[PDB]
RNA sequence: UAGUAUCUGUUCUUAUCAGUUUAAUAUCUGAU
RNA sequence: GAUGAUGUCAUACU
């Protein structure tokens, strides 16, 4: 049949989407120009069960669903008897756990929406607004302000009008104020322009007898208020009287509901009403406080929030009238066991914090630091913490602080469980007191190795952890000799099997060198560095970053102590670390490579480093040759070349190429310092750029070209030029990899010299006869035309007219 | 050797770097 | 391949130079002194100026040859 | 094997494999601007994921000082296809 | 593992035009 | 003084 022959076309079609390459962007072209032909019926009557099938993957309801939008904008009015089949197999979409399949679904209804028209979609949707089921109801009225969104609010506002004042049934009314609400929270701040016409649409509802019609009323005032922050207050005008007045008059979630609107209608007002109004509320907010009803008291919480975050609302008020039964009632340790309240009592309390002043509300719960319940003093620790470190400890005076000293102090020695929160807030309390700390220290530094000597090692990586967050503190409050003994008895634990808690403790010991200093540190460097050695070949990442930051340190700033001969062979172990898939290992490395060759000699290393380059011919050379760089970054790179450069006269050709590479990485490690040696390696670079080995030719143009662009702008012109009449024959070359180098070159010369001379050299075989020799140039003048199309505007030559053409550019020409 | 006079060299560029801070 | 004004190895003379004209006409229209320059020479405005060229985009080199 | 997309305000994402590294040319010495790539290689499953392998991101993708000074941050969405 | 390069071997009537192609040869296709 | 092209060679490097 003829609609049998359409449904296997669409079916290959479809498949050939799914499956295929291109193939993809043919067949959704096809499908949606011969989208009239094919006709709504089939192709919806295939769609819909793949729409709807139990295994599609996501990316291909994205691919699927672009299908829909494309065959959907060519099939406009013929989608209309089909609507309410569509809406009827969609709408469970709307409601789906997954974002991204929420997004797809309001896209496909509003393309649906804006093919058909508002007055099929409203005649299709109109019997459903008065069913029993409160699914469907709430389906269609997400749906509904998907349409909204589509065809815009105004065309949609009468509608409204309509149902939200039928006389016939309340569930019109609720499902009217709910598509007010879902219009608001789908389209945020994009209501503003109408969200005057949409409060008088439903404000008379607050009034309404029944009370689901007022709980979706104040709820949809809620979601307004919420998308318009901060503006649109005056359009509120006429909604303020009816609610004010409800709370008065309503309780439970109704009252809750109401409350919420308030405190979203809060935040948006100016001083004066927001003062008024805030007082206004207080008396209801505070009765409500000890309400048994969870959900109630997460909302209270959040519009206490609100309230105290407006300006207007001064502190002195919230002070004497909202803190006592505030802390009196919400701080109780039942709150403390359900997450939700937890978070939201924290951020609270922090934002009432941030308003009335940072001491004000620390003063009020250091106390429950010592509380017997862990849960509660972890959630009071969390609050300090998050206090103060947006404030800072300077509001703080000396009673409060012995306050929190000592409450810090009993929570962390009687710990039992191995928190993070914990660790943390003793680590920032300490380094934000800075040299207040001071008296308190020696009972702290013996908690902290109190903990050191916990049978548990994880005890004993928090307290290393707490060691490392609070050296710097402890050094400018003058402590030194704790601080060393801190040393010893992590030196003494460096025998640690666990990899995790060891990486900790060289954190540790790298905090503790860096605070007291090389020379009066206890134990001596001599037997230090030695001990940390085997540690270099453990496979754990932490360890490994650790323990090279600390050689790093050990070498910087007191290398004098340690012979050459052991900073050799630390070299020699770090020298395979720099392949590390891990970029801080690697970064770590790079660092103390470069300061132990910073300590030591260039010249002993770099022998090492160069007898490695020539024995080697394999993939750890690359590892030698960035350790050559490292070298040339960290210490002067006069110490590198001249030796570099000597060594590459032996005719061995392998280890030639070993030095062309290494000067290229060199080069593009070292950036703008390059600038004073490329006289120094021109020559070697001349030999290599004619020699008859075309390896050598290619490695030489990658070192041109990280010469060049790490030279731009330092007027190494002239060298680069002579470099550049080296370069420049190999463009004929066949090897890929080869011509692909010299383009690179030449992308580089062309930053580095400037666009006029590399079109230059182009512009006498662009019009070449010889078809490769015109392919070569216009590749080379494409890649200069893009990287610097406005630049060659002054680099064009002058191109005379002839008898048909005009190709003098004649304004150029133009002389006052 | 070179193991002879390492302690030399690495004792020259202290006082090399010395003299060029 | 797909930015206007790049080539190959059939590009025409007409077409190289016609991609040369809109390239200088447009920076002469981004560049703000050139345009001064140009405004200066003749005695136009600026608006004349950027009316001329925008005239002049549609065939700066004059229609092409055949073949 | 570029997707050459013109980007959008989704961050590219490297993988732990090669963090750090340069998606235009391949060197790990000096990252300079962030990696912004296209709306479709950012939709859905694919937000986050590393701009090289399409596996889990762990750091933000960067182009190379040499590339941003050559402008090869300016070629639209760098995401391999 | 399968890619490149270097030696060895071969490398096509000292008989004439046209066509495809080539920068030009070369190659290929027809006639004498 | 113009050394290219090919494979059954054979030998080296990735
Ligand atoms: C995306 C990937 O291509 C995926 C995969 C499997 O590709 C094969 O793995 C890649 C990772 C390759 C690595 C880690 C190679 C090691 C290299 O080591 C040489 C010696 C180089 N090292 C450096 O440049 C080291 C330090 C530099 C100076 O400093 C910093 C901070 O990087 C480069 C490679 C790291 C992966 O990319
Ligand atoms: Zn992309
Ligand atoms: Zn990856
Ligand atoms: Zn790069």
């Amino acid at each position: 049949s003829p609609e049998e022959q359409k449904e296997r076309k669409i079916m290959k079609l479809l498949l050939k989407i799914k499956n295929g390459t291109p193939m993809r962007k043919a067949a959704l072209r096809q499908i949606t120009d011969k989208a009239r032909e094919f006709g709504a019926g089939p192709l919806f009557n295939q769609i819909l069960p793949l729409l709807m099938s139990p295994t599609l993957e996501d990316q291909e309801r994205h691919l699927l669903v672009k299908v829909i939008d494309r065959i959907l904008y060519k099939l406009d009015d013929l989608v209309r008897p089909y609507v309410h089949k569509i809406l009827v197999v969609i709408e469970p979409l709307l409601i789906d756990e997954d974002y991204y399949a929420r997004v797809e679904g309001r896209e496909i209804i509003s393309n649906l929406a804006k093919a058909a028209g508002l007055a099929t979609m409203i005649s299709t949707m109109r019997p459903d607004i008065d069913n029993m089921d409160e699914y469907v109801r709430n389906t269609t009225a997400r749906a509904f302000a998907v349409v909204a969104s589509a065809l815009g609010i105004p065309s949609l506002l009468p509608f409204l009008k309509a149902v939200c004042k039928s006389k016939k049934s309340w569930q019109a009314r609720h499902t009217g104020i709910k598509i007010v609400q879902q219009i608001a929270i789908l389209m945020g701040c994009a209501i503003l322009p109408h969200l005057r016409s949409l409060v008088e649409i439903i404000e008379h509802g607050l009034v309404d007898e029944q009370q689901k019609v007022r709980t979706i009323s104040a709820l949809a005032i809620a979601a307004l208020a919420e998308a318009a922050t901060p503006y649109g207050i005056e359009s509120f005008d006429s909604v303020l009287k009816p609610l004010w007045k409800g709370i008065r008059q309503h309780r439970g979630k109704g009252l809750a509901a109401f409350l919420k609107a308030i405190g979203y209608l809060i935040p948006l007002m100016d001083a004066e009403y927001a003062n008024y109004y805030t007082r206004e509320v207080m008396l209801i907010l505070i009765r409500e406080f000890q309400s048994p009803d969870e959900e109630m008291k997460k909302i209270v919480l959040k519009v206490v929030k609100q309230c105290c975050g407006t300006d207007g609302v001064e502190a002195n008020y919230i002070k004497t009238e909202i803190l006592p039964p505030f802390f009196k009632h919400f701080w109780q340790h039942r709150m403390a066991l359900d997450r939700r309240n937890y978070r939201q009592l924290v951020d609270t309390t922090v934002e009432l914090a941030n308003k009335v002043g940072a001491a004000e509300i620390i003063s009020r719960i250091v106390d429950d630091l010592k509380d017997e319940a862990e849960q509660y003093r972890k959630m009071v620790m969390e609050t300090i913490e998050k206090i103060m470190g947006n404030l800072g400890a300077a509001d703080i005076d000396h009673k409060l602080e012995e306050q929190l000293i000592d409450g810090i102090l009993y929570a962390f020695q009687e710990q039992t469980t191995e928190d993070s929160v914990m660790l943390n807030g003793f680590g920032t309390v300490v380094n934000a007191l800075g040299k207040r700390v001071k008296p308190y220290l020696p009972q702290i530094c013996g908690t902290v190795l109190w903990r050191l000597n916990n049978k548990s090692a994880k005890v004993r990586q928090q307290a290393a952890d707490l060691i490392s967050r609070t050296a710097v503190v402890m050094k400018t409050c003058q402590e030194e000799k704790l601080m060393g003994h801190l040393g010893v008895v992590l030196y003494e634990y460096l025998g640690e099997e666990y990899p995790e808690v060891l990486g900790s403790i060289l954190g540790a010991l790298k905090a503790i060198v860096n605070v007291i200093g090389m020379h009066k540190m206890t134990p001596p460097i001599k037997d230090l560095l030695p001990r940390l050695t085997p540690i270099l070949k453990n496979r754990h990442e932490k360890v490994q970053e650790n323990c090279i930051d600390l050689v790093g340190r050990i070498a910087d700033r007191g290398a004098e102590y340690v012979s050459a001969r052991e900073w050799m062979r630390i070299c020699f172990e770090l020298l395979e670390l720099l392949k590390a898939h891990k970029k801080a290992i690697r970064r770590a490395t790079v660092n103390t490579f470069g300061y132990i060759a910073k300590a030591i000699g260039p010249h002993d290393v770099l022998a090492t480093l160069l007898n490695n380059l020539k024995v080697q011919e394999r993939q750890n050379r690359v590892c030698t040759t960035v350790a050559i760089a490292i070298v040339a970054e960290t210490c002067s790179p006069f110490t590198v070349l001249p030796a570099l450069m000597n060594e590459y006269r032996v005719p061995e050709l392998n280890v030639q190429n070993g030095v062309l590479k290494s000067l290229s990485f060199l080069f593009e490690y070292i950036g703008e310092m390059g600038k004073d040696y490329i006289y120094a390696v021109t020559p070697l670079l001349e030999d290599a750029l004619m020699d008859r080995d075309l390896v050598h030719r290619q490695t030489a143009s990658a070192v041109v070209q990280h010469m060049s662009l790490g030279v731009y702008g330092f007027g190494c012109e002239d060298s680069l030029n002579h470099l550049l009449n080296y370069v420049w024959p190999n463009v004929f070359e066949t090897s890929p990899h080869v011509i692909q180098a010299v383009m690179g070159a030449l992308e580089g010369l062309r930053v580095a010299i400037g666009p006029c001379r590399m079109l230059q050299y182009c512009l006498q075989g662009l019009f070449h006869p010889a078809r490769k020799v015109r392919d070569v140039y216009w590749k080379i003048y494409n890649s200069i035309y893009i990287g610097s199309q406005d630049a060659l505007i002054a680099h064009y030559p002058r191109i005379y007219n002839d008898d048909k053409n005009t190709y003098i550019r004649y304004e150029l020409d133009y002389i006052l | 050797a070179a193991a002879a006079a390492r302690a030399a060299r690495a004792a020259a560029w202290r006082a090399e770097q010395a003299a060029a801070a | 391949s797909k930015y206007i004004g790049t080539g190959h190895a059939d590009t025409t003379k007409w077409e190289w130079l016609v991609n040369q004209h809109r390239d200088s006409y447009c920076s002469y229209m981004g560049h703000f002194d050139l345009l001064n320059y140009f405004a200066i020479a003749e005695n136009e405005s600026k608006a004349r100026v950027r009316f001329n060229l925008m005239e002049k985009m549609l065939q700066p080199c004059g229609p092409p040859a055949d073949k | 094997i570029f997707c050459r997309k013109q980007a959008g305000v989704a961050i590219g994402r490297l993988c732990e494999k090669c963090d750090g590294k340069c998606v235009i040319c391949d060197s790990y010495v000096r990252p300079c601007t962030l990696v912004r790539i296209c709306d479709e290689c950012n939709y859905g499953s694919y937000q986050g994921r590393c701009v090289i392998c399409g596996g889990p991101g762990v750091s933000d993708a960067y182009y190379c000082k040499e590339c941003t000074i050559q402008e090869k941050d300016r070629d639209g969405c760098p995401k391999i296809v």
